[PDB]
């Protein structure tokens, strides 16, 4: 998202876009989470 | 022959050896587990996982 | 006003956070005695 409003920035003074979307969007799915437990990035919550 | 319940030497170097993908030879038992793994905490964490469970 | 974007230094772990963006605050404290007339709004706008 700050990637994002950073190229959305240069992209305004660059002179090319006088007017820009910029963000970020991200789904939730059975793999992901469980990819992201095996990292132990995400609190387990059976500890919880 | 005689019977012996495996050393706790030959079950932490399999653990250890197994985690790391290499033989019983490429690792020696003197080197510490932070050495080995590197520089990789998620290996170091994952392989203090494995000992905590085991023993 | 201001978005940007930096990477952090050599190392083996892709999902540890870093310190590369501290290089928004980088300036030069050398030569810090006397005011930069360039800071006074002032200045810049009798240039203009
Ligand atoms: P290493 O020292 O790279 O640490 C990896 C973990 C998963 C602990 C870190 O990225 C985090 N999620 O806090």
């Amino acid at each position: 998202s700050v990637e994002s409003v950073d190229i959305g920035v240069e992209t305004i003074l660059s002179g090319k876009a006088r007017i820009c979307i910029v963000g970020g969007y991200d789904d939730f799915q059975e793999e992901g989470s469980f990819e992201f437990g095996n990292m132990k990035a995400t609190s387990n919550t059976l500890e919880e | 022959i005689a019977d012996e319940p495996v050393k706790a030497s030959l079950l932490l170097h399999v653990l250890v050896a197994h985690k790391l993908k290499k033989s019983l030879d490429s690792i020696p038992m003197s080197k510490t587990i932070k050495d080995l793994v590197g520089g990789k905490s998620t290996v170091q964490n994952e392989i203090l996982g494995d000992l905590g469970k085991e023993f | 006003a201001m978005a940007a974007t930096a990477t952090d230094k050599i190392g083996r772990s892709v999902p540890a956070p870093g310190k590369g963006i501290l290089t928004t605050a980088r300036e030069h404290h050398s030569s810090v005695k006397y005011a930069s007339p360039n800071l006074n709004m002032k200045y810049r706008k009798r240039q203009l």
